[PDB]
RNA sequence: GAGGCCCGCCGCGGUGCUGACGCGCAGAUCGCUCGUCGGAGCCGGGCAUGGGGGCGAAAGACUCAUCGAACCGCCUGGUAG
RNA sequence: UCCGCGCCCCGGAGGACUGAGGGGGAGACGGGUUCCGCGGCGCCUGCAUCUGGCCGCGGGUGACUCGGGCCUAAGCGGCGGGUGAAGACCGGGAAGGGGCGCCCGCCCGUCGAACGGGGAGCCGGCGGAGACUCCGGCAGGCGCGGCCCCCGCGGAGACGCCCGCCCCCCGGCGACGCGCACGGGGACCGCGGCGGGCGGCGCCCCGGCCCGCGAACGCCCCGCAGCCCCCGGACGCCUUGCGCGGAGAGGGGGGCCCGGGGGCGGACCGCGCGUCCCCGGCCGCCCCUGAAAAGCCGGGGGGCGCCGGCCGCGCGCCGUACCGACCGCAGCAGGACUCCGGGGUCAGCAGCCUCUAGCGCGGGAGCGAACGCGGCUCAGGGAAGUCGGCAAGCCGGCUCCGUAACCUCGGGAAAAGGAGUGGCUCUGACGGCGCCGGGUCAGAACUGGAACGGACGCGGGGAUCCCGACUGUUUACUAGAAAC
């Protein structure tokens, strides 16, 4: 797995690139209040930590609606 | 009787040659034109420890003649080799220690070493550890040269076998004692099976013509003719003389 | 023998095939009164390929 | 209580090839994870020296940029000996 | 030795003694002349002095 | 601090293989054992890495010679010589 | 920090008890005691050398419980004052 | 041992034992179904059986990534041929190939290693029986296709970065000895704190115990030593030991390699001494110099023309259970290769106990004869016994004293001999200071039936003579010797 360049590089992926799912998990066992975006290319699994979840709101509207989105 | 150890050694099997991760034979570089009329010049690479031998082993590169690439020929190491030396192959090559020349062109009194006992041998003669061969006289008409071999014999040797310059290294290796059994067995393991050596008295009457009776001795002239056979040739073989005496 | 070639195991195979006993209906069809196979072999006793 | 590993390999015999340095996984159990030797990077033909910018990686595994030196004999000859060389055959012609 | 000749090094580096100076303390420390470091650093105030 | 007074390096020997033979290793060890002069580099680096090969450590030179030291006597007279026969042919 | 160095573990050998065992645990074991333990060391796999042959730090030792000449079949139901 | 459907079955509870070179968990070989579940006791389980490795029945071994396969080693087979009555043995000198008109080209191996070399696998879960194989997650290798695409740049330099291919050459990697010490990681360990859970509790107890997890891989940043660059021009720099420097030190600033660490993605917090494994720079050693080959990759020249990215897809063949079950007539106090290896006492991987894990062996009671075997002790004497001190016993750990003849000057030598040693209560040293680690080495009191290496482990010594210098080696199964 890998850390995605930030939103730039997650939504260039998610717009054109191979990208199966975006999985948004939030806040386990309050180590962090971040919220994590993982994107399944091919080749790896893109994980986006974004510190507020409003952040992350803005960030799921960019991914394309083909891109499947779940929530945990 | 049971066939005696010396018949045994040379029917191969135990006690053939331990040449396992030994460099190669160690010959000179192979008579061609260009050594004919005129010198090949080669680098010497690496100055290398063969297994079995004593005397060190030199890698000395030499230009392709007969193509683009480059020859590696191994060669016995004359005292004075250094990494990078330009040794010199041919009927012109210079007087330097580590040039190979035919030895007619080389003067009397010269310590030469892997001399070709026959013109295109790729050297025969002084090849063992501080050993070294003398240029001793040239006869013009005969086109034949004497050379001292290193047991002090005096041998003719045609002009045109070639010989490299110097004594072959090493020397002075026999000078310490191997002091203990374990050196022997190191050395031997190298070479050859032919370590430890059991004396004859020691063993039964089957196993040697010495054999055994209850006194442990030879009981007749170890003194033995040039003629005996395989089996009765166990002492001294057509000993001219015999005994620990001073001269000559 | 964890490490098997096919030859052998097939060899083998053959061996735990045939250990078996005589059918009981087969001694009713052939009336055989002897019940005991004899080409049967046990692992610790037999020695196949020995 | 028993950190006793057993063998990951297909037989127990410890040569250079089967080495293994242990971690603790996940499901918190100690766990065997084969050493690989490293390979030797490239030596210089002459000084027989580690020749620098290649890793010691299989150079199967390496990409050109990094199985390459950006210099005239980048690989085979190191900066000294390329030098040497360059002056010895100018210096050579002069003569 | 460890302990001496770090406490030397620090010296030489900060200036409190000179190299020639270090250079003597270095081999008499090499020379068992030292015990202990407080041995040393008395040898070396003296020594400068 | 001298630790032995009449045995050198052969104090490794102990009390076995006579007294002859630890005097003549002695000699023999002692030159094997020694620092040379490098030919090329005028540096007292030169060390056995095998029986008759050399290396001068600064150097990095490999230099064929004497089984024990860098140079045989014999070696150096046969030296001499070539060096007199070849200035005589020239 | 040297050494066919010394004590001593596994290991590898096998001294003594002339111990047990001797219709045995066992067609050479068991117990103590002991030789050695960085070395002419020890161990596994592959491989080579074959019978009047091999191999032997030599004891006519060893060569699948067989050795001053293996085992298998045959000559051979050899011959025997 | 007790109790319970109560069997040597099984379950619970007590008491044990094997004691991390395990009666523990796994492989190689050898066996060949012994594996697992259900039923059973006719056989076997040398007592018993409701037991089982036994009997019957029904199942069980899943791989692109592990191993074979593949490469070569020692070796062995093959080779126009050579020879021998043949069987067969022996072997280069022979018009011995290659994508390809052309062009290039002396001449074997699709033999041989389930320990050598090798392109790439990790975690979690699941089943009665299996897993680097299944399933879920997550990667890596190697191809193939579709599509897009296009053949250098930067730095003073070491080199950096944004990946061409073929031949012919020159290389590199594969690829390598041993050892003492030293340093750095990983695991293991221990001690604190903290959070959760227990147990015991006559007295004490924040003193006991149990648990607290983070893989391959992908990025980013460091990484001692080592090597190199650039300025410049010296007795300086340094190690445990060394070493190094006008053939270029120090100093300053950089490059590279480093089986490693941290961060992030995958997805409890400190701190210390050891152990074990790997690794690094050294140094020592040899009349000893410590394999090879596929495969892969650079460079020079030549010719040519790419590379790459993204997205699909594929990866065949065989091995894969189990082993206290192998081999000795046997489920034989007999052997038989490895891998991992906790705690205390201690110099110890010794001995003695123990955690984990395994487990209670071809049977049970009673009695307490002789005698045997394995031990323990013995007044006084002390080898008077005997062929001979055979056997036993003495001695022994550490610290400090103190050591003779003789000698090949190395030894002898632990010579010979003596003295101390426990527990408490303290005091010094020794690093990294505010702090904060150390666990050794001294010294002193005070105590105790006149006790202390309190078990354990663990030389008796001295004077001679003969022989062989020595370490070695040997008659497997009556001679270990002075023999070899």
């Amino acid at each position: 797995p890998n850390t995605i360049t930030e939103e730039n590089l997650m939504k260039m992926i998610a717009d054109g690139r191979g990208k199966k799912l975006v999985v948004k998990s939030c806040s386990k066992g309050r180590l962090q209040g971040k919220v994590k975006l993982k994107l399944r290319t091919a080749k790896y699994l893109y994980t986006l930590t974004v510190p507020n979840a409003d952040d992350a709101k803005s960030i799921v509207k960019g991914c394309k609606d083909k891109v499947e989105v779940q929530y945990v | 009787g049971r066939r005696i150890r010396v018949q045994r050694k040379g029917a191969g099997s135990v006690f053939r040659a331990h040449v396992a991760r030994r460099l190669g034979a160690a010959k000179l570089r192979a008579n061609d034109f260009a050594e004919r009329t005129g010198s090949v010049r080669g680098v010497v690479k690496a100055i290398l420890h063969d297994r079995g031998r004593g005397a060190p082993l030199a890698r000395v590169q030499f230009p392709n003649m007969r193509g683009e690439g480059r020859v590696n020929e191994l060669f016995i190491a004359p005292e004075g080799m250094y990494t990078g030396q330009e040794v010199f192959s041919g009927n012109k090559a210079t007087l330097h220690i580590g040039n190979i020349l035919p030895v007619g062109n080389i003067p009397e009194g010269t310590y030469v070493c892997n001399v070709e006992e026959k013109p295109m041998d790729r050297g025969c003669l002084a090849r063992a550890s501080g050993t070294y061969c003398l240029v001793v006289a040239h006869n013009m008409e005969t086109n034949k040269t004497r050379i001292r071999l290193p047991s002090g014999q005096k041998k003719l040797i045609s002009s045109k076998a070639r010989a490299m310059i110097g004594l072959v290294a090493g020397g002075g290796r026999t000078d310490k004692p191997l002091l203990k059994a374990g050196n022997a067995y190191h050395k031997y393991k190298a070479k050859r099976n032919c370590w430890p050596v059991v004396r004859g008295v020691a063993m039964n009457p089957v196993d040697h013509p010495h054999g055994g009776g209850n006194h442990q001795h030879i009981g007749v002239s170890s003194c033995v003719p040039r003629n005996a056979v395989p089996g009765q040739k166990v002492g001294l073989i057509a000993a001219r003389r015999t005994g620990c005496s001073g001269g000559k | 023998t964890a490490n098997k070639t096919l030859s052998r195991k097939l060899r083998l195979a053959k061996k735990t095939k045939t250990n078996k006993n005589i059918p009981r209906w087969v001694i009713a069809k052939d009336h055989l009164k002897k019940t005991w196979n004899y080409k049967r072999h046990h692992w610790r006793r037999s020695h196949l390929k020995l | 209580a028993d950190c006793r590993v057993t063998c990951r390999f297909h037989s127990t015999y410890r040569t250079r090839s089967k080495i293994v340095r242990y971690k603790r996984t996940p499901g918190n159990r100690l766990t065997s994870l084969r050493v690989k030797k490293l390979p030797n990077a490239p030596h210089c033909a002459e000084t027989g020296k580690q020749i620098h910018g290649i890793p010691r990686v299989i150079p199967q595994h390496l990409t050109r940029q990094q199985r390459k030196v950006s210099r005239p004999y980048g690989g085979k000859l190191c900066g000294s000996a390329l030098r040497a060389h360059i002056l010895e055959s100018f210096l050579n012609e002069e003569n | 030795q460890r302990v001496l000749r770090r406490l030397l090094s620090r010296y030489r580096d900060d200036e409190k003694i000179d190299r020639h100076l270090y250079e003597t303390l270095y081999a008499k420390a090499k020379g068992n002349m030292f015990k202990n470091k407080r041995v040393l650093l008395e040898h070396i105030v003296g020594m400068q002095k | 601090a001298k630790r032995t007074k009449k045995v050198g390096l052969t104090g490794k020997y102990g009390t076995r293989y006579g007294r002859a033979a630890r005097k003549q290793l002695l000699k023999i060890e002692t030159s094997q054992k020694a620092k040379y002069t490098c030919p090329f580099c005028a540096k007292d680096k030169v060390r056995r890495t095998a029986c008759g090969i050399w290396t001068c450590r600064s150097c990095s030179k490999t230099m064929a010679g004497g089984a024990y030291s860098l140079h045989t006597e014999p070696a150096n007279a046969a030296r001499a010589t070539i060096r007199r026969l070849r200035l005589a042919r020239e």
